[PDB]
């Protein structure tokens, strides 16, 4: 028969899963964790989470399960399941949701020396506060927190796992099983273990194993898909200095469609990024300051419509404003005989209002132009500039700005 | 009590309930499967699934659960914990998410004579494909199949339910009128039940239980139907504006994204199935086809309103056309001193004259635009009307069978 | 059954659960593992997952649970619970959202020669590498990975039942259709332990999207407002409303590309061809609505303070409008009186000149407006005629 | 502690089962009070037609296998047993949306020393409360907490409603208890009538399990102030901008884009009133109405402003003015509405001849295009004083008879009792 | 450790978990409840729902859990499961959507003394009534009610740790700041019964709202869609754009009242200052639009069928003009002889028919700049007073 039964009954009988396999009262458990990330599925801005799915590797020496090889055939090595043997109750202190443990129980290979190799896989869902300063070329810092739940320093000493004699202290990713998200590029990996100070070697919380993510978002989708619309929406502005200043010209109506654009880019942007309030997104900074220049717009189109229609009947040309704007800047015989005159008269004076008409068009148009030149340089170093300092914002070049190390394989 | 204890132990002293009741090996075991819909919850179409609130009404018989009454002091029957008795492991095998088994594990009612009797309610998220051909104008045909998940059709037999006294059998979901909440969007027409077979799998038997439900469609018209009716109204109405208005592209414009935003919006309500185009989108489609056409050619009128003698030529088969014939058939019939002195006179009698021509020939543009504005409002509100009648009258008559086939 | 009863009593009476059935530790128990697709959920594009409803049927052999027929009355197969006897854990690698392994416990038929078949369901809500790049066109290969988790190949080995996953009864979507599918086994071997190889068995399915109702709910209209962004320059500038159509067909591609962007995923590894076109769009309005500006600027223009150039009056009156055949263009008082009427005759004379002059200019800007719809109707009828 | 023997002598020497009613004699009944104390009302989602209620669902009932004589123990006159260690009957909301049908925390149960075992445990109910929304956002709803005991008949257990003692005379509690203090009003509903009731159905048999339950109704109005500010108070307003629009001149050039706007305003409320509404069909919302009407009224002012501006814009060249329009619309109409009020020589002579002549045809001409015009305001001002009426009165009718609408002051409308927790009957 | 094995053994072995822990049953367990907030997950205001994330301490003392250390190699403290030993059923009174008791049952310590200590973590989603008058810049104080369910004070009895929680280990939200908080130890003495008190201890945070997502996201468009109000009556009537703009004015401020009113609960009991002051400017905006109108007519009044009042031509012509100042406002030959005395009357009529005209469009003018200095004065005492 399989060798294992016996070997197996003779382990699990009289043995109390509730104990720590502390040898002596001294005596320490070295727990020793490795996580491998196969997919970082998904960063739930709005949520603040990430969302990783990784296996958790997690090693210690349990002294009641050994024996002697040669007493069993040459078995050197068991699986238990996990839900049968004592645990270090390693679990993800940062979790958003209930979620402490892991996803699957995995088996737990036993070896004869003792050694306890467990690997099970989970999905976490890690809070992650997200900077939302540079969106969306921003990268953000996301970080897991394990520790165990139970037992504390003087108990359990968690530790890094040590690979070829040498501590593995970055998250490992295995090509085999990796999936690039696409839209997240992992640049920094590190891994270390912290210690809460304000605690002593008791209250659990002492030590910690945190893993950290220093991931990128890749721009381009939202380049396409969000800010080349809006520029070019917001290049339309400018335009409305070239329209008549008259009936029909449709200055405001151009300046006013531009303003509910922007206005509805805005609500777009509200809808990717999340509610946090400690800084505004690039994105929100660029489309307040659109949304400020389209209304100074409007206001100078309405001063320009103002200006251009304005009649002697209603507003008198002052010379002054004149020079300004057009100097630096840019029986029978006689009842026929009075008639001829009254009518040659209203002739020359409806000739005279309409020349009036024309100048004022004229100062209005000198006006829509410095204005142009003013606006339109306006936008343009907004823009740019925002966009410049977003491309300008890399990934530090240290997982930790302190450390010189790398922290990769 | 003392005797129910003692009745109780007796019957579970070896009753192993892992074990199929067979009194002789071979021997099947009758199940009569039986559905009461307490509730129509919801029928997300979205993602093609109808949640119920249903009795399971089971039944079958069990040979170790028998005893003589009269040994009992007259305990007819017992209401024993579900999870004592075997039980067949009668499970919705199309559910949508993973619920394969019953939610409440109520008592089983165990006869003398062996006569397990079963009611479990149960929360039921059955998958149904959507037929979106006439949405919302439209009746679904959900299926709930109920069969024993491990046990084939050489272990258990499964039958229908008997009525309430016992005589017939029930061969429809049955309706218990007092403690039933009607869903208020739809209404059931037929409910069957019916027991169906594999000609290729000879192990397979199921029974399935058919809900034809129709859609009262009150809410979508109201909030869809009547406004794109009047969006369509508008489209019309452009072709009555005069070109001198100045608000033709206003009025066909809006009208044209307003359409699009009823569209865009009732694209969430509708299932992502691309097996059909339902008779609602097909109207939107084809009013917002309609108000761009009206666009377009408010485009044309107002380009011919607004021509010149000075710009254009009136080609001659236009004259012939709208001009001639048209009108007629839309009812739309129309010293040195004195010498400077006199010399001034003459030319301002021949610039009277040139202004006279050139405005003549441009009344005759506008004619030409007023003409052929309105032919198009003639055409378009024949076309809008028709198509409106045509598809509305198409969905009206979209009934349910008689029969229900099952 | 009190032969069955009897039967299931002996047969887990010393039967320990955490022992692989074989008759020497050194073998390995060989099972047989099939996948069958009842139903494909969904294919949720934005979060790059895909639910499938499956059956995982596993065949094995376990010698500890095997009887003699003739002593049980006959009996020939049982049905036992699955959490009674020893189970393979046979976990989804590429799960994304769901449990990894088969949570569902279900009986499992059991022979009595000692062959044991599972057939448990489950939703595998496993990672797809969607790939959004000719959508809604697009055609999706993503798979279900499938491994005995903590046994190698010298403990555990599974074959897959046959070449391709098993869609007898499978439910068709309507949206999505199973053009290919198939699973390979695999062998990985690792540089730590090479003695030792893991086995692995991948279902792959193509799935390929039917994109009628993208059509129509997405790029019809699209297509319509398309198509009526080169309508601006048949409309004249006098009417005053050029402004109004440009702008309002601007406003609605920007409402249908916030539609499509709530439709794909964020990736960037691949620029969709429906928003690049869409972009495409959205750049061609954006340069129409400049140039009916600068048409609108030019009709308006002031005959007094800009005289036409030479070149313009020879480019937009002399050439171009004889290359259009399609269109339709045209290629003491008495003194005081006596001055007055002089005066009224001068006034009339500057007005036709000026007037002349402004009729030009207009004339340049309608010539500038029928190049423009030459040129969209040219586009449009060479991608009519090209894709349809 | 003298506890521990207790339990143990009543629980393991005794051979307590669990599973066996708490009954001498198989035929006798067991008695199972109940009674509601709805803690918070957690909310009412229209959308799912689903009433979510924070409640502590109280039972009494007597198990004879849990008495003891005090005297030979301590006096324990009260003791604390775990929910899973002694019979309970499992009384179960029917009417529930999800799958919880029990209580979600199962609390240890009270034993006295003569039997009586009582358990208050707390649940969130997620019951099904079909919606009327006749009267929207003016409505009341009618919700419902249905209790049957699914576990065993009528003939083995039954249902009742808790007794209570005030003057030595029990009275039972037909309504929801509610704690003046403890419960925090809602912002959005107000309780008006909770009664309780025990419905027995005489059409079906002792031994079914359905011949039995107690309802617990809730009656609930809505309070409208938030949808009246914030939804009907700017649908109101943008419509009557409509009526306005008739005041704007055929020259201005923006009657069109006035009503127009106003048009999509109205559709834009409809919506979002659409979104905020369960789908049924039973009948179209007040508010629902309202919008319908308004929506037919301001296409009838789009229409008619149209119909104006066709009219102001007609010249002699393309039409001609006959005597009847001139005098309905310029005569009758305008009064009725009270509205405001040598060679060289012969040469140059017919010259002048023509001028004067083309000038006089100019004179009648513009003279009828201000005809056209005058016929115009007739036509929009006696729309204006035609429609804008009727807009006033169809708002303040829609919207009075929707205030008009109360809970009846009784529940169970041909019951005379008032369920109310002053006056127990 | 043969020792704890042996140990855990032989203090289980007759222990009942069901039975208080007391040495007799007249005395009352005395526990120690304390709060630590770990993080402030969400506060859904619709619902009126705080989801916090919490780790609720607990301390007590079973007598028969003792042991002497020198018996077991010295052992001092033991980890237990915490499904083994007796515990309080403590029930977060307020519970909304959550648990209402604790599910995560994680292991505790136990002392040689009897003491036990146990931290159970939980996520309260405890119901939080959201007060929105001042909306965005409000301050939430909601509560978490916890007290033992089925014990009365005089057999299970807690007290506070502290008069405040641990917040300590808080992660600091982003959304919300920490203003104050403190725990509170009530008593309640029902009508039923006099005889048995009954205490629960509410721990309450005031938290603290950041305006910075709102204020960007609503106030800042919404003062810039108000500003553009006050163009309308700058706008000459001759532009024809008047209504447009107000128009599309009123369309958008509408549309953000919609927003604010989505990101709000539905609750009647107070109505936001936010939405209050949208109202007021729908309403403003709405009379401008009438007096724009208004203005509109009047500019267009011909001359042929209304005669200018007194009583408007002596206030808008010779009233107001004088008072505002910072504005820059004001054979066959008797055939020809025939016509020529016609076409001068018509010029004559023509003119005093355009004057009549030119004074209506004066009156409009002053109107809306009468309309316009009103708003300016709006616009300048509003900022000062904000200031
Ligand atoms: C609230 O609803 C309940 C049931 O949904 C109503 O109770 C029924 O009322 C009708 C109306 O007369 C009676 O014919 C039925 O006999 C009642 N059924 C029961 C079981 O009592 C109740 O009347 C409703 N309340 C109000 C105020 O309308």
């Amino acid at each position: 028969e399989n060798e294992e039964g016996r070997l197996i009954e003779k382990l699990l009988g009289d043995y109390d899963k509730r104990i720590i396999p502390a040898k002596t009262l001294d005596h320490i458990i070295d727990v020793t964790l490795k996580l491998t990330l196969t997919n970082l599925i998904s960063l739930n801005e709005k949520e603040e989470a990430l969302t990783t799915n990784v296996w958790i590797e997690i090693q210690w020496n349990d002294y009641r399960l050994s024996w002697n090889t040669s007493e069993y055939e040459g078995i050197d090595l068991v699986r238990i399941p996990s839900e049968l043997l004592w645990l270090p109750d390693v679990v993800l202190e940062n979790n958003v949701d209930g979620q402490f443990e892991v996803a699957y129980y995995a088996n737990v290979l036993v070896y004869n020396d003792g050694s306890m190799y467990w690997l099970p896989p989970a999905i976490y869902r890690s809070t992650c506060p997200i900077a939302v300063t540079y969106f969306p070329f921003d990268w953000q810092n996301c970080s897991l927190v394990f520790r165990s739940q139970t037992y504390n320093a003087h108990e359990v000493n968690l530790q890094l796992s040590a690979e070829e004699g040498e501590a593995v202290e970055w998250i490992h990713i295995d090509p085999e099983d990796f999936t690039e998200n696409g839209e997240w590029t992992i640049r920094h990996r590190p891994a270390k273990k912290n210690y809460n100070w304000q605690l002593t070697k008791d209250d659990t919380d002492f030590q910690e194993i945190i893993f950290f993510l220093i991931i990128q978002r890749k721009p381009l989708f939202y380049i396409i898909n969000i800010i080349a619309p809006c520029v070019l929406i917001s290049s339309l502005v400018v335009l409305v200095y070239f329209l008549p200043a008259q009936a029909g010209g449709q200055k405001c109506t151009l300046s006013i469609s531009v303003l509910l654009a922007q206005t509805i880019f805005l609500f777009l942007i509200a809808q990717k990024v999340p509610e946090t309030s400690l800084n505004v997104p690039l994105i929100g900074k660029y489309l307040i300051f659109v949304m400020f220049v389209s209304m100074l717009i409007v206001m100078n189109c309405v001063i320009v419509l103002n200006v251009s229609l304005r009649t002697p009947n209603t507003h008198s040309l002052s010379e002054k404003i004149k020079h300004l704007f057009l100097g630096f800047l840019p029986p029978e015989i006689k009842s026929c005989v009075e008639a001829c005159n009254f009518i040659a008269k209203s002739t020359k004076e409806q000739n005279d209002s309409g020349s009036e008409n024309e100048n004022w068009v004229l100062i209005g148009k000198v006006i829509d132009k410095a204005c142009f030149w003013i606006a339109l340089l306006l936008f343009s170093i907004g823009t740019l500039a925002i966009f410049l300092t977003g491309h300008f914002n890399q990934v530090p070049e240290f997982p930790f700005p302190g450390d010189p190390r790398k922290y990769v394989p | 009590s003392v005797m129910e204890d003692t009745l109780l132990s007796v019957l579970f002293e070896t009753y192993n309930p892992k074990v199929r009741p067979a009194q002789t090996v071979g021997d099947k075991v009758t199940v009569r499967v039986g559905l009461t819909l307490t509730n129509l919850l919801i029928l997300n179409e979205k993602i093609e699934e109808m949640t119920t609130n249903v009795f399971l009404n089971l039944a079958w018989t069990d040979y170790r659960l028998q005893w003589d009454p009269a040994a009992y002091e007259g305990i007819k029957d017992l209401r024993i914990p579900s999870s004592d008795v075997w039980q067949p492991d009668i499970v919705l095998m199309n559910n949508n998410d993973g619920s394969f088994e019953i939610t409440l594990h109520v008592n089983v009612l165990v006869q003398h004579t062996g006569a397990v009797s079963w009611q479990p309610s149960a929360i039921y998220r059955s998958s149904c494909t959507i037929k979106v051909m006439y949405f919302p104008f439209d009746w679904q045909n959900c299926t709930m199949v109920f069969k024993s998940y491990t046990y084939d059709t050489s272990e258990v037999t499964l039958q229908h339910a008997l009525d309430a006294k016992g005589e017939r059998e029930v061969k429809e979901i049955v309706i218990n009128k007092d403690a039933f909440t009607e869903n208020g969007q739809w209404s059931i027409e037929h409910k069957p039940s019916r027991k169906n077979w594999r000609s290729d799998d000879p192990s397979y038997e199921d029974v399935t239980f058919y809900l034809i439900i129709q859609r009262k469609p009150l809410f979508y018209i109201v909030y869809t139907i009547i406004p794109c009716i009047l969006i369509s109204i508008l489209a019309i109405l452009v072709f009555y504006l005069p070109p001198d208005a100045g608000e033709k592209m206003s009025l066909s414009i809006s009208a044209l994204l307003a359409v699009t935003v009823f569209l865009l919006l009732l694209a969430d309500k509708v299932p992502e199935t691309s097996l059909s185009v339902p008779i609602i989108i097909r109207y939107l489609m084809f009013i917002m086809i309609l108000v761009a056409f009206s666009v377009i050619l408010s485009v044309v009128v107002l380009n011919l309103h607004h021509r010149s003698p000075n710009t254009h030529t009136m080609p001659n088969w236009i004259r012939q056309i709208f001009i001639e014939t048209l009108p007629p058939f839309l009812w739309i019939q129309r010293p040195q001193d004195l010498k400077e002195a006199v010399e001034a006179i003459k030319y301002i009698a021949e610039q009277l004259e040139s202004a006279s021509e050139f405005d003549d020939l441009k009344k005759d543009w506008q004619y030409v635009a007023m003409v052929a504005d309105r032919l198009f409002l003639y055409v378009f509100f024949v076309i809008c009307s028709i198509g409106t009648f045509s598809i509305f009258l198409d969905a009206s008559h979209n009934v349910p069978p008689d029969n229900p086939f099952a | 059954s009190e032969h069955e009863t009897r039967l299931v009593a002996n047969l887990l009476e010393n039967y320990n659960k955490v022992i692989r059935p074989v008759e020497h530790h050194t073998h390995f128990v060989d099972i047989t593992v099939g996948l069958q697709l009842i139903q494909l959920i969904s294919v949720d594009e934005v979060n790059q997952i895909v639910e499938t409803n499956v059956r995982l049927r596993q065949q094995w052999i376990d010698v500890r649970l095997r009887w003699n027929p003739a002593d049980y009355g006959g009996i020939k197969k049982i049905r036992l619970p699955s959490d009674d006897v020893w189970l393979p854990d046979l976990v989804l690698y590429n799960n994304a959202d769901g449990d990894f392994a088969i949570v569902h416990m279900t009986k499992l038929l059991l022979d009595y020669t000692g062959k044991i078949m599972w057939t448990p369901p489950a939703i595998f809500k496993s990672y797809c590498e969607i790939i959004v790049t000719h959508f809604p066109f697009d055609q999706q290969n993503c798979t279900m990975k499938l491994g005995i988790w903590t046994y190698d190949g010298t403990k555990v080995s599974i074959s897959p039942e046959s070449d391709r996953p098993d869609l007898s009864t499978f439910m068709e979507s309507g949206e999505w259709v199973m053009k290919d599918y198939r699973g390979w086994k695999h062998w990985v071997y690792y540089t730590c332990c090479p003695d030792t190889p893991y086995l692995d068995i991948t279902y792959h399915f193509i799935m390929q999207r039917i994109p009628l109702y993208f059509v129509v709910n997405v790029i019809i209209p699209c297509l319509l407002f398309s198509f009526l962004t080169g309508l601006v320059f048949y409309l004249p500038t006098d009417s005053g409303e050029k402004m109004t159509l440009s702008i309002s067909v601007l406003l609605s591609l920007t409402v249908f590309l916030l539609v499509i962007v709530e439709l794909i995923p964020s990736t960037s590894s691949a620029v969709p061809l429906i928003g690049k076109y869409m972009l495409f769009t959205m750049i061609f309005v954006i340069s129409s609505i400049i140039i009916t500006v600068v048409v609108i600027n030019t009709h308006h223009r002031s005959p007094s303070t800009h005289t036409m150039p030479q070149w313009v009056r020879k480019i937009f009156i002399d050439t171009i409008p004889n290359v259009m055949f399609f269109s339709t263009m045209k290629r003491p008082d008495v003194k005081s009186a006596i001055e007055g009427v002089k005066y009224i005759a001068e006034h009339m004379k500057s007005d036709e000149e000026s007037s002349n002059a402004a009729e030009e200019w207009k004339y340049v800007a309608m010539v500038i407006d029928h190049i423009l719809l030459c040129v969209f109707m040219l586009i449009c009828i060479i991608g009519t005629v090209s894709v349809f | 502690n003298e506890e521990e023997r207790l339990i143990n002598d009543l629980l393991i020497v005794n051979k307590y089962n669990k599973h066996v009613r708490p009954v001498k004699h198989n035929n006798e009944v067991v008695n199972i009070a109940l009674s509601l104390t709805l803690s918070n009302l957690i909310s009412l989602k229209e959308t799912d037609e689903t009433l979510t209620s924070n409640v502590w669902m109280d039972h009494a009932w007597y198990d004879h296998r849990l008495t003891w004589n005090a005297s030979e123990y301590s006096d324990i006159s009260i003791l604390r047993l775990p929910p899973e260690l002694v019979w309970i009957p499992d009384i179960v909301l029917q009417n529930n949306n999800d799958g919880q049908y029990h209580v979600a925390y199962f609390c240890n149960v009270l034993v006295r020393p003569n039997g009586y075992v009582t358990w208050l445990p707390p649940a969130i109910f997620r019951s099904s409360c079909p919606i009327n929304v006749l009267y929207f956002p003016f409505d009341w709803q009618n919700c419902s907490l249905k209790f049957t005991a699914l576990n065993y008949d009528a003939n083995e257990i039954t249902m009742d409603l808790m007794t209570d003692t005030i003057d030595g005379k029990d009275y039972p509690i037909e309504w929801i208890i509610i704690d003046p203090e403890a419960f925090t009003e809602n912002g959005e509903w107000e309780i008006i009538h909770k009664p309780a009731k025990k419905n027995i159905y005489p059409d079906k048999f002792p031994n079914g399990t359905n011949y039995q339950d107690v309802t617990f109704y809730l009656i609930i109005r809505r309070k409208p102030l938030f949808y009246v500010i914030n939804f009907i108070t700017p649908c109101v307003l943008i419509s009557f901008l409509a009526s306005l629009a008739f005041y704007l001149p055929a020259e201005s050039g923006e009657k069109m884009s006035t009503a127009i706007s106003v048009l999509l305003a109205q559709a834009v409320f409809l919506l979002l009133t659409s979104q905020r509404l369960p789908e049924t069909a039973l009948a179209v919302p007040l508010i629902g109405k309202y919008l319908m009407f308004i929506m037919s009224l301001v296409t009838g002012v789009i229409v008619n402003c149209g119909i104006v501006l066709n009219f102001h814009f007609r010249t002699p060249s393309t039409h001609v003015l006959s005597t009847r329009v001139k005098q309905i619309f310029l005569e009758k109409l305008p009064r009725i509405l009270h509205m405001s009020r040598h060679d060289e020589i012969k040469s140059g002579i017919d010259s002048t001849n023509y001028i004067v002549k083309q000038i006089k045809e100019k004179n009648a001409y513009d003279e009828e295009v201000g005809n056209w015009n005058l016929v115009g305001q007739t036509i929009d001002r006696l729309s204006m004083f035609i429609i804008t009426p009727v807009m006033v009165l169809g708002t303040i009718f829609i919207f009075v008879m929707g205030n008009f609408n109360h809970p009846p002051a009784k529940p169970f409308e041909g019951d005379p009792f008032d369920y109310s927790s002053d006056h127990p009957r």
